[PDB]
């Protein structure tokens, strides 16, 4: 296709391309607000947060990191920041 | 590693031109290429081009029209003064009707034709038609 | 990994916190109670390391024997020179838990 | 690619186009910079401070937050370390090299690797140098290098 | 004339001791004077934009125009009612500093002061209610340059009827055309 539009192309191939090579960059990862069970305070932790995050009120662990994303422990709910 | 941002550029433009696309995305943006692409748009070789600002170098895509033949560089900006800017003229253009060869002098970004009407020299960018 | 992180407290212990290096100020700050962790390196004459232990007893202090000599413990220190036995007065540095 | 490596790697960080604090950050610039000061007399190099400040305290970059970076207020306060980190963990990481040789006679692989380590140090040193944050004296011996790191 | 609260270098005003009114009889609000008292102004200016409608443009200092966006949602309104059919926006006074040409001692001109950098920085706190996801700059066949400012799209309530005010102060006071739309998610 010689007339592809490259000023507004659709966020579907903004979003399966890779981050650098959008036409702004944008990052895949976000903050996340995560509820434990049995406890009050909420904690926001980094999606592909690298260290095992910890609460100040509990000794419990919250997400294990992995290769790309943080894996949260089972029985802890989550929601997105402002998307 | 990319050390002339302006040939990368001029060479995308060319390449898609020959490929006949009608848009064309240019990475690295710049202020040179900015008054370079409004010298070949003045002259009616490209569309009008857009720039995307990131916080970073922005991108600039190009409308093409479809009537350049090449838009190359000269990339060791060799110092052009008025008297032997016929032989770059003569060398580089395929006739003396047309093609346009842009200079950066000290009164700016601009072509051979203009800088000869002002009296001045300078060194050498590149070269469309 | 013990050994990495051990060098790495012993590190942070230095330009931090209050040390003595060497075997009679070890002594001398173990019988004024005052050292709360003595690094012996395996290098260590038998005896004087048994010394050591019996006076880190009766201090009620910790001992623990560094896996190097007395050379890589004075590298592990940052010095040029051999230390074959030192006292942490304190750590600053969360190397003896509070 | 890489500078001793055959790779071309593209695998980096996209800062976000938005440079404005989040609104549901309630941490405040003085408030991530005793973070960092704590994190700081724990021992964690600029690095793990940025990483843990991301990762636990959500802040996403400490120089949106602060107007400064964290090796900047790290200095301002003067405990930044003494050597640059980067140059600390290659001299780090030769130590090792050569302390992992000086039982293997035979890893002739270890050798070039120390060689292709011991290259980036003397570069890094240069451009140190170049910009005075190390003493124009300053020289990586090998020797001696053992008793700056670990 | 009661004129409490306008500081700058120029001693006398004009139409701005109006403003200047307009804040202090802004007294027994909805507790707002505990923070505003420590509040200064400036600079104002009336222009024309649109049609028949004016918009009234406020200058402040740089060091209080954090503490300034804290409560700008809140007193946009106020200051609406008082001057009723206008638009009220909040500029901060950043003082450009000349290019250092080639023609007796000057420090290195900081980056802040540099003409671009005051240029994007008077956009960014002019919308401030929304916030520029992206900008878009076209070069109209001509060597005239159309910027596209792209906002936040979080909030369509407060900012969708003050575009074309936007665009009027912009090229009033910096003097290049800029439009503003509004994109999709990202």
């Amino acid at each position: 296709p010689l007339a592809k539009d490259l000023l507004h192309p659709s966020p579907e191939e903004e979003k399966r391309k890779h981050k650098k090579k959008r036409l702004v960059q944008s990052p895949n990862s976000y903050f996340m607000d995560v509820k434990c069970p049995g406890c009050y305070k909420i904690t926001t932790v980094f999606s592909h947060a690298q260290t095992v995050v910890l609460c100040v009120g509990c000794s419990t662990v919250l997400c294990q990191p992995t290769g790309g994303k943080a894996r949260l422990t089972e029985g802890c709910s989550f929601r997105r920041k402002q998307h | 590693v990319r050390m002339n941002v302006l040939a990368d550029a001029l060479k995308s433009i060319n390449n898609a031109e020959k490929r006949g696309k009608r848009q064309v995305l240019i990475r690295p943006c710049s202020k040179v290429i900015v008054r370079f692409l409004t010298v070949m748009m003045k002259h009616g070789y490209i569309g009008e081009f857009e720039i995307i600002d990131d916080h970073r170098a922005g991108k600039i895509v190009v409308n093409l029209t479809g009537r350049l033949n090449k838009c190359g560089v000269i990339s060791p900006r060799f110092d052009v003064q008025l008297k032997d800017l016929e032989k770059w003229q003569n060398n580089l253009l395929p006739s003396r009707q047309f093609g346009f060869i842009v200079l950066t002098t000290s009164a700016g970004i601009m072509d051979h034709e203009e800088a000869r009407r002002k009296h001045t020299g300078g060194k050498i960018l590149g070269f469309f038609f | 990994k013990s050994l990495e992180s051990i060098n790495s407290r012993l590190q942070l212990v230095m330009k931090s916190g209050k040390y003595v290096l060497g075997y009679k100020q070890t002594l001398k700050m173990i019988r004024q109670g005052k050292a709360k962790l003595v690094i012996l390196a395996n290098n260590c004459p038998a005896l004087r390391k048994s010394e050591i232990e019996y006076y880190a007893m009766l201090a009620k202090t910790g001992v623990h024997h560094y896996s190097g000599n007395n050379i890589e413990l004075g590298t592990a220190c940052g010095k040029y020179y051999r230390v074959c036995t030192l006292a942490i007065i304190d750590p600053g540095d969360s190397d003896i838990i509070r | 690619g890489r500078m001793h490596a055959p790779g071309k790697g593209l695998s980096q960080s996209a800062l976000p186009y938005r440079r404005s604090v989040p609104t549901w950050l309630k941490l405040t610039s003085d408030d991530v910079k005793e973070q960092i000061y704590k994190l700081a007399k724990k021992g964690l190099t600029p690095s793990q401070i940025g990483v843990i400040l991301r990762d636990s305290h959500g802040v996403a970059q400490v120089r949106f937050v602060t107007g400064n970076k964290i090796l900047r207020i790290l200095k301002s306060k003067g405990l930044a370390p003494d050597l640059p980190e980067d140059l600390y963990h290659l001299i780090k990481k030769a130590v090792a090299v050569r302390k992992h040789l000086e039982r293997n006679r035979k890893d002739k692989d270890a050798k070039f690797r120390l060689i292709l380590i011991e290259s980036r140090i003397h570069r890094l040193a240069r451009y140190y140098k170049t910009k005075r944050v190390l003493p124009p004296n300053w020289k990586y011996e090998s020797s001696t290098a053992s008793a700056l790191v670990a | 004339s009661a004129k409490i609260v306008k500081p700058n270098g120029e001693k006398p005003d004009e139409f701005e001791s109006g403003i200047s009114q307009a804040l202090l009889e802004l007294e027994m609000n909805s507790d707002l004077k505990a923070q505003l008292r420590e509040l200064n102004i400036t600079a104002a200016k009336e222009i024309e934009v649109g049609g028949g409608r004016k918009a009234i443009i406020i200058f402040v200092p740089v060091p209080q125009l954090k503490s300034f966006q804290k409560i700008q949602v809140r007193l946009v309104r106020e200051l609406e009612k008082k001057f009723s059919g206008k638009h009220v926006v909040f500029i901060a006074q950043r003082r450009i500093l000349p290019k250092p040409t080639r023609k007796k001692n000057k420090q290195k001109r900081p980056r802040s002061r540099t003409l671009t950098a005051v240029h994007d920085a008077i956009l960014e706190d002019l919308v401030f209610p929304s916030e520029i996801v992206g900008k878009r700059i076209r070069v109209k066949l001509d060597g005239s340059r159309l910027i596209k400012v792209h906002l936040d799209k979080a909030q369509q309530n407060n900012v969708e009827h003050k575009v074309e005010t936007f665009s009027g102060v912009y090229k009033k006071l910096t003097g290049k055309d800029v439009n503003f739309e509004f994109p999709e998610f990202q």
